[PDB]
């Protein structure tokens, strides 16, 4: 086991060490039957990186960053009900909505068809989708921590992701689920931190 | 023709060093500097241990089924070679199993001498079972291992793809074998892993006229070479 | 068209990809970065920086400000050492949550040099003598300071230095107790002038060397 | 038959002997239907040629080797009942566990979402999944033989592939089965031994 | 984008297929080699190396130390072989678990040349000679020691050569009794100079010539 | 990756194709031709050959 090991630094690097895909969230929709249907007929993810405690650990080791952003969608869908279920193949509208940009509220809300905002049209069975957002910050670097404060009497935004499926009017309800893979690229990070305990994560 | 080799205080008599075999064409040799490191640290002590050792003899008789050496396992309790062995971590080393074996122009008989690397044994979930040391084990035919499978059911025969010699009475009566440092790292554990293991087998077995010496002797002398072991590196700053 | 065979491994995600990928904001232009001083270019950077040793993880100390301080005191010759600290900077949990040690939870193999560096924090007029030992691995920790000094050591004068910096060479991976202590022993008894007190406080510190090396991420993190 | 024919020895070549494709596994899955469901949610096998005999003794033949490792994935599914199977397209995820790296024991579990251990997510009915392994050996060369103990009073990582489907409620019993084919690749091999029978195999 | 046709053999695995594929592990940096001694760059190279033949495998010799010696002996001169051996390196039981035959088995079709090694392991003072007669394919093998001298035989003389070389050179495929035979007659019988024993041994080796070819690998190794 | 459009005509299988095809034994080596004579290069070397003609087809 006590081998003999010559200098590699390679996989420590800020890009080795980041740039590593993760699942980041889990979106889930049902199919627009208008059986029993709430909130369900889209599902909406503000993208963040404090919701999983790995990326958020890595990150929170420095004080600013930059990165762009390759998300990967892997959807998988089934039948709800015993029924013998019998459906045409659906489609999934994943919709990029960038920072500082109107969030829908409904399945048929304008936001959808807005030009703005980049949309996936995913057929379902195929390779799972991807997008690479660039990095969209305000400021020239995510800052993880923000020492100060809105007002005189920390967060950042990475944009929104919402999802629904096209298929209008489905007889057999179909439940969906759409693990968003994040992937940070081309990251760069400055003045470096103690990492926290894995205590309040 | 009588070569006299002296290593150390140590003189050993060689009738010639005529067929001396180098397992895979390969010297031993220290750990090069491309596959060394000065942050994972040898020293070469190769001055005093590295001598010439010669085990207890063993008898060849008729009913001799082979015996079987471990190294570095059996040069443990040799002097400086063995206390280097325990006081360091890591150690390399060649060596030189130079097989003499005395016998008449009366007897007859061959002796396969094989060197295995990471020769494991089998009827070896035992240390003390598998590391006899200095005195080594002998096989069986039928724990010792057994003849015809060098224990690892293994046809002997084919035992020869392994570095070895055959010492045939009537012709040659000693074979020497040049065995270079061969494991899987570069340095490791001499106590805990054995690299290279002898084992000499009578192919042909003894015979001889009527009242001659009824059990012959084969003397094993075992020379490290390029011996090197850690590292005890340390620096200290200003 | 072009005649193209579909192989194995299309239409998988493996997350692992290195691809290309199309982007969603093609005609936005990227705020432009700025020379934000302070940028890490790979993570050793931060194992290479000297971080306070953890001494005393007592049921009282731990987690507070008291478990970094080795206490100095006057009291009997008893030759047991001040501290005894093995280097397993992985899984040591005195070394195991330094910076070194938070960076070597994230990686599978790795292999270098630690320079350790304990900080005398008496008086200016505090006088002494201490053993610094290295045991390498393999060998059990000198108990007694006549087995240390015929070991490998550094005799530290506190009062001509107030630190004595050790950089041990053979700390590689524990697996998937061994790699040799540091050890402190009492040489002299401390010597104080006056009613200066007689109870001092060393500090400890624990980096990588430049040549240190990991590889093989392993980020176990979870809850 | 007696054909006159000149020297070739290309396919004798360590190569041309080893690398060669060759079923190591059969793993096997049923989806997550909440009906009667153990241990089989998920499954794990940690990789290892003492499995299969011809791989075995080919390497068998020597004492050390190094080798990449080409593994392919053959998914083969069908409905476990008599029962009008309707059951939307599956998502296979096929995570390979480096070596000195936690294993899974859930379904649910932490390790799969970890972001050390790359996983291929492989849709069904698509071509057979790939990965490409290197040499993932702690030492210089993987030891088939090793003269030498643990501890003072053989075995080698390679990996572990686990395996689970994605979907989630899903009505329908599907029962899957994962032949995992592994193919050595740039083959070194060293200090050649005699072969064993096929007794102890 | 770039207009595409899909052909037949797309979508599928054959498992003789060599693409590429995307590596799981792209940040991990290999351990590098080292130069282990002993490397094999083809299988050849193993039947290359003389290996003892198990000549005598009856109920009780075989799976022993006995099975590969053959036994010299004193008894009336029949001129019936010392040992008649057919040259059918993968279906002879004898060849077949050489190293050779071993490597052999694993290929469909192969041809070259064998080189057969007999050792005398008898006495310094044992005198004799040895007719060592070789039988080309297709013909049957030689009963008496006058057929086998009127062919292509070697007189070998224990008393000046331990040893007996002898390459055999149209060894081919069987398909998927021929390819020839080596024979030992007594010449002599065995001269002895006083109570040395008149029960002698000669062992065997065989391997293939470095000329020596195997194609179409045909591993058949189940349970 | 290098973005592509499938045509039509892909997935066909047609019987006068000429592509290239993954070789099932890439690592044997096929045993080499021997210069046998009466090698034909052309069928209408075979029809440029006097043949008898049967004249007489009678019932008999």
């Amino acid at each position: 086991r006590h081998v003999v090991q010559h200098r590699s630094r390679s996989e420590s690097s800020i890009e080795s060490f980041f740039a590593r895909g993760a699942c980041v969230t889990i979106m889930t929709v049902d199919n627009p039957a208008s059986t029993t249907n709430k909130d369900k007929l889209f599902a909406v993810w503000k993208i963040t990186y404090k919701d999983t405690v790995q990326l958020r650990r890595k990150l929170e080791f420095f004080t600013y960053s930059r990165f762009d952003m390759e998300l990967t969608f892997v959807v998988t869908a089934n039948f709800t009900e015993t029924n013998n279920g019998h459906a045409l193949n659906q489609v999934y509208q994943i919709m990029y909505v960038p920072p500082g940009a109107p969030v829908p509220e409904k399945w048929d809300d304008y936001t959808w068809q807005t030009s703005s905002n980049p949309s996936i049209f995913y057929t379902y069975g195929t390779a799972p989708a991807r997008i690479s957002v660039p990095y969209v910050g305000i400021s020239n670097a995510y800052s993880h921590f923000y020492d100060g404060f809105s007002k005189v009497p920390s967060l950042n935004d990475f944009g929104i992701l919402a999802v629904r499926v096209v298929n209008d009017h489905n007889p057999t309800k179909v439940t969906s689920k759409i693990r968003v893979y994040l992937k940070p690229k081309h990251i760069r990070v400055w003045c470096p931190r103690p990492p926290r305990a894995v205590a309040y994560y | 023709r009588v070569l006299q080799l002296t290593l150390g205080n140590s003189t050993i008599t060689t009738q010639e060093a005529a067929n001396s075999v180098v397992a895979y064409g390969r010297w031993p040799e220290y750990l090069r500097d491309s596959e060394a490191n000065p942050v994972d640290q040898p020293t070469e002590p190769d001055v005093a241990a590295c001598r010439f050792y010669t085990l207890d003899t063993v008898s060849w008789t008729k009913e001799s089924r082979g015996w079987w050496w471990k190294l570095p396992d059996a040069l443990r309790d040799m002097g400086l070679f063995g206390q280097n062995m325990y006081y360091h971590y890591l150690g390399r080393s060649g060596y030189t199993v130079h097989v003499q074996c005395n016998a008449s122009k009366f007897h007859q008989g061959a002796l396969g001498v094989f060197a295995v690397p990471e020769m494991c044994l089998a009827g070896h979930t035992s240390y003390q079972n598998a590391n006899p040391g200095e005195k080594g084990g002998t096989f069986t035919g039928t724990f010792c291992p057994v003849d015809y499978l060098l224990g690892n059911g293994t046809l002997l025969g084919n035992a020869f793809v392994f570095p070895h010699q055959i010492i045939n009475l009537r012709t040659n009566n000693c074979a020497t074998l040049v065995l270079p440092y061969v494991n899987s790292l570069s340095i490791d554990s001499m106590v805990k892993h054995n690299n290279w293991g002898i084992a000499i087998l009578p192919l042909a077995p003894l015979n001889f006229a009527s009242e001659s010496s009824p059990e012959i002797p084969i003397t094993l002398t075992i020379a490290p070479m390029c011996c090197e072991f850690n590292g005890l590196r340390n620096i200290t700053l200003p | 068209g072009l005649p193209v065979m579909n192989t194995p491994g299309s239409n998988q995600y493996l997350t692992a990809d290195n691809f290309q990928s199309p982007c969603a904001l093609p005609e936005f232009d990227v705020t432009p970065p700025i020379d934000i001083p302070g940028e890490v270019k790979n993570m050793m950077e931060l194992a290479e920086i000297d971080t306070m040793i953890p001494f005393d993880l007592s049921a009282t100390k731990k987690n507070t400000m008291e478990m970094y301080r080795v206490r100095l005191s006057d009291k009997p010759h008893t030759d047991d050492p001040i501290l005894c600290l093995s280097l397993s900077p992985a899984s040591d949990p005195r070394l195991s949550h330094t910076m070194l040690g938070e960076i070597l939870n994230y990686y599978t193999h790795w292999a270098g040099s630690l320079k350790f560096t304990f900080l005398f924090c008496g008086s200016m007029m505090a006088t002494g003598k201490l053993l610094v030992s290295y045991a390498p691995p393999g060998a059990d920790p000198p108990k007694k300071r006549k087995e240390a000094m015929l070991g490998t050591h550094v005799i530290w004068d506190i009062g001509l230095q107030s630190s004595c910096t050790m950089v041990v060479p053979w700390i590689s991976n524990t697996t998937y107790t061994e790699g040799g202590y540091i050890s402190v022993f009492y040489q002299t008894r401390i010597v104080v002038p006056l009613s200066t007190p007689r109870e001092m406080d060393i500090l400890g510190f624990v980096s990588a060397c430049n040549d240190f090396s990991v590889r093989l991420l392993r980020d176990t993190t979870h809850i």
